[PDB]
């Protein structure tokens, strides 16, 4: 009841109590990363994945 | 001169691989701020390297 915010080991907010009614949890991380390109060869064809 | 034999078995642990880590510098530094990324792009292509 006395706790309002919540952080992680990296000091990033992982969950926080809802300020208004219906107090539930909060943000989870989204999708990210480095897109890789798979090419079978320019001389072979032009398709790519 | 030896008169008998002794079939012994020894062990040897040798690493051949480590943890394949991948750190996205675009999320590690300047997670979601736009001006932060604009300032980071001034320092050059360190993240690509």
């Amino acid at each position: 009841p006395f706790q309002q915010f919540g952080r992680d080991v990296s000091d990033f907010t992982d969950s926080v109590r809802d300020p208004k009614t219906s107090e539930i949890l909060d943000i989870s991380p989204c999708a990210f990363g480095g897109v890789s390109v798979i090419t079978p060869g320019t001389n072979a064809s032009s398709e790519v994945a | 001169i030896p008169t008998n034999f002794s079939i012994s078995i020894t062990t040897e642990v040798m690493p051949v691989s480590m943890a394949k880590t991948s750190v996205d510098c675009n999320m590690y530094i300047c997670g979601d701020s736009t001006e932060c990324a604009n300032l980071l792009l001034q320092y050059g292509s360190f993240c690509t390297q």
